[PDB]
């Protein structure tokens, strides 16, 4: 929009929502490789955490690269890096949100205070793979990664 | 201009049929050591913020890569390779960095030299 | 101009709607393969 | 004439050819090819394939194993599992599996595995003929 | 029937060690051409 | 149309007509090596085809039971394979049905398993699987053959549908019949044949069953990377013809909107 | 367009005419799905009238959905019952296009009406597909029915 023109124009920290992702009911729903953030930095972020959002934004792009080549094909062809990128990009989604107190209103669970070490821990985590054996729709929604792993083992519990 | 006349093709050529890279199996050989080429220059690709380069380095490690020196390297440690072989030049082969960049003519001889150097700095990576 | 990465995805056609249904398919089958893993995984906690 | 399909499931050594006789060791038992053989298969054993041809040739093809047919058209039909090469190995090679094979057949486990390690004798065993 | 067979093992499995055996006398020049054609991967129907 | 749907929809095209000459290249890549391997595989296939081929093959009429030799791919994209096949296979059910003959469908392939997920179902004798992971192999036929063996399925007949690629566009997708030797006990063909036993012709059999399997595995693989092929090749025949209408409406509605604008912007200074 | 935007809050029948039926040949090329009415109700339509019309618009609905994958897709991937509905859908395009007299005088095909009642009964007919195996092409410029399988026996002839 040339509103949303004037908007960028200075707009000195960008918070880009993903109404496509809220649409696929994500809850937090924010258009994630298009917002910039001067704390995104590794002079500033650190080397450790913007070098980890990078990676991130370049895995969801692969992600939404390889969405349309498995919409042509389909994990039937799945690469090893690709199964593995598609799992690991399904689950960064689902770790991406989290339902508030607020929201638990709606959302029904209430607010998860996301320390930033557990965040970045989290995030680490996941590059190295920490539910490869299980399901990440405990990370969907949710606070800490391993109050994720609890609500996997309850969902263990629940099937 | 030695160094872009061949990376630009390659990189072209890479372009030329990087959507098969996406199937990535089965890769033509020439069409395998093309991606490579391109997927060195992939590891190549990025840049850093707010910081600028000698442009004969940048020179050297293409060369390198002309050279096929960099064809072992894993991408996503042949970044840091890269830097790490600009390292050892720019502490030990900076002689020969002047040599060439006052020079501004490629000596096979000072060539040669820089491959050794970066051969030396590559293989001890 | 450009073509985007899922480029098809992004306008998420029929071509995308195959792409959210397979997504489905598959991932629910991953998805099962993990829960038995993790019933397995508990099965050996249990002991 | 004959029908000299020898082959194996991979490459070709008689193309349906017209040859006299040809014999190669054979689970079968083996025999000379004669036109009098009756519309007959083998089963293969670790043979090399001895043809007496209808011309003056003698090409030996050392073989491991398959099926060799041959019909009452002479279609011989020696589909090779492995029709091993002149070349194929090193007798170095084939006495140290030989070794390996004896000493597993020392160490025979059972019947079965003890008939896998017997096959295996028999196999070094075509080996060491092949190169005796 | 066959030390195979008369224990009852198959012909057919006979030939598939003789493979095995073949592959064991590959050449230097042919040792790859054995892997050539080597794998398998089928994997009948269970419940 | 918004131009942002609309070039949504263009770069999705664009996008999937790359992907579908990509894929077709792929393809191409792969029945190329299929064919170049079919030479020596052609002559192996008619030789073990030859061996029943000598004989007037007329086994059992009583057979109480038949076989569904049944053979798909676990990889698909290549049409009617899996439809045609499907298609003979019903065909030939209802025949051996008529028989009520004790048929089983023997299984390798998830697009039978597929055409099996109804018809039938439980007429599956079994499945193998990962029915083209990779390259052919008569030694992975041989396993097939082997689960066969284990099983104590003593079809007295049976048929495998192949697509026999009669050319590169032409996969004569008939079907490969098979006997018992205990049906083939009693010929005189086998009296004229050179001195077998049985059950070394019946395990001689078998191994020649296992060299047709491969034989109709690489013809019908062959039809089914080149079906493959020039599916992509018509799908991007279809795309490239959708692209130009896209197109041509594309500039249309550029430049429409374009002096659309305009038009609003005229008229607003016409109120100013 | 604002001027028919607007006018088409006015009268009772809307009338919408497609020319991408006429690319289909349609004769005539009435717009499948959009010309329409507050005219259709099984209230006043009945059960029969009604329900042909809703079960058709689904079937259509599906027909010209497919169409957008098939669009290279083809049926090279339809569903059984997908491809099967799918050249049914076509086969109905066909079969309730009638030729018409008016235009037979340059056509030549003789036109006409068939009952609504008859239509009812021909429509229920391709429903289950009574004569499913007949062709779109017998289907196309069909007025009665049983007029359709004697064209599909002329196609036999």
């Amino acid at each position: 929009d040339p509103a949303p023109a004037t908007t960028f124009a200075h707009l000195d920290a960008t918070t880009v929502l993903s109404r496509a992702i809220a649409e696929l009911g994500i809850y937090p729903a924010v258009d994630p490789l298009d917002s910039t953030s001067r704390i995104m930095d590794p002079n500033i972020v650190g080397s450790e955490h913007y070098d980890v959002a990078r990676g991130v934004q370049k895995i969801l792009q692969d992600y939404k690269s390889l969405q349309d080549i498995i919409a042509i094909l389909g994990m039937d062809e799945l690469s090893e890096e690709d199964k593995l990128t598609v799992s690991r990009a399904r689950k960064i989604q689902r770790f991406l949100s989290q339902p508030f107190q607020v929201a638990e209103v709606f959302t029904g669970h209430l607010g998860k205070l996301v320390p930033l070490k557990e965040t970045i821990k989290g995030f680490q985590q996941i590059l190295a793979g920490e539910y490869d054996h299980l399901p990440e729709q405990a990370f969907y929604m949710v606070g800490p990664i391993e109050e994720a792993v609890a609500k996997a083992d309850k969902l263990a519990e629940e099937h | 201009k030695q160094v872009a006349g061949t990376m630009k093709l390659e990189l072209a050529q890479y372009r030329e049929v990087a959507a098969f890279a996406q199937f990535g199996s089965d890769l033509d050989a020439a069409t395998q050591q093309l991606l490579s080429r391109g997927v060195r220059l992939t590891e190549l690709l990025k840049q850093g913020q707010y910081s600028p380069m000698a442009i004969e380095e940048q020179v050297a490690v293409i060369y390198a890569g002309v050279r096929g020196y960099l064809d072992k390297l894993e991408p996503s440690k042949i970044t840091k390779f890269e830097n790490a072989f600009l390292s050892h030049v720019i502490s030990q082969h900076q002689a020969l960095l002047g040599k060439i960049r006052t020079d501004g003519k490629i000596s096979e001889e000072s060539d040669a030299k820089l491959k050794e150097i970066v051969t030396n700095f590559l293989a001890g990576f | 101009v450009r073509s985007s990465a899922g480029a098809v995805r992004d306008a998420g056609g029929a071509f995308g709607k195959r792409e959210q249904a397979e997504e489905e398919r598959y991932f629910r089958a991953r998805a099962k393969e993990q829960l038995a893993a993790l019933k397995k995984h508990h099965e050996n906690e249990i002991s | 004439q004959m029908s000299f399909t020898f082959a194996s499931p991979t490459q070709v050594f008689f193309n349906s050819a017209n040859v006299r006789q040809v014999d190669v060791p054979t689970q079968t038992g083996a025999f000379g090819i004669l036109a009098a053989h009756v519309p007959t298969l083998q089963v293969l054993r670790p043979g090399l394939v001895v043809v007496h041809a209808e011309d003056g040739t003698t090409s030996k093809y050392f073989v491991s194993s398959g099926s060799v047919t041959v019909n009452a058209d002479s279609s011989v039909q020696l589909l090779a599992e492995e029709a091993v090469t002149l070349d194929m190995l090193d007798l170095g090679a084939a006495k140290a599996n030989l070794e390996k094979a004896q000493s597993e057949l020392l160490g025979a486990a059972d019947e079965a595995t003890r008939a896998e390690i017997q096959i295996r004798i028999e196999a070094n065993e075509a080996l060491v003929k092949a190169l005796e | 029937v066959a030390y195979w067979r008369q224990a009852g093992l198959s012909y057919i499995r006979y030939s598939q060690i003789c493979a095995k055996a073949v592959r064991d006398a590959l050449k230097t020049e042919f040792k790859a051409n054995a892997m050539k054609t080597s794998g398998s991967t089928i994997k009948i129907v269970k419940v | 149309a918004t131009l942002k749907d609309i070039t949504r929809r263009l770069k999705s095209i664009k996008n999937i007509q790359k992907i579908t000459k990509s894929m077709k290249m792929v393809a191409a890549a792969k029945y190329a090596r299929a064919e170049r391997e079919l030479k020596p595989a052609r002559v192996y296939g008619v030789g073990s085809l030859a061996l029943y081929e000598k004989a007037d093959i007329k086994t059992p009429e009583d057979k109480k039971k038949h076989l569904i030799i049944g053979v798909s791919s676990d990889r698909g994209l290549c049409g009617a394979i899996h439809s045609s096949v499907a298609k003979q296979m019903k065909s030939e059910a209802a025949n051996l049905a008529a028989a009520g003959k004790e048929v089983k469908i023997i299984g390798v392939g998830d697009k039978i398993r597929s055409i099996l997920h109804r018809t039938h179902s439980d007429q599956f004798l079994v499945t193998f699987k990962e029915v083209g992971r990779r390259p052919p192999t008569f030694g992975d036929a041989s396993v097939i053959a082997l689960e066969l063996l284990n099983s104590g399925y003593e079809f007295d007949e049976g048929s495998i549908i192949f697509n026999r690629f009669r050319s590169v566009i032409s996969y004569k997708t008939e079907e490969k019949p098979i006997f018992s030797l205990d049906t083939i006990s009693s010929a005189e063909s086998m009296s004229i044949y050179d001195d077998i036993d049985a059950d070394v012709l019946r395990n001689y059999q078998e191994y020649s069953l296992a060299n047709i399997i491969y034989y109709s595995l690489k013809e019908s693989t062959t039809s089914e990377q080149s079906a493959r092929m020039t599916a992509m090749d018509n799908a991007s025949k279809n795309a490239s013809e959708m692209i130009d209408k896209l197109t041509l409406t594309f500039n249309r509605t550029r430049q429409a909107v374009i002096t659309k604008e305009l038009i609003e912007i005229i008229s607003g200074a016409a109120a100013l």
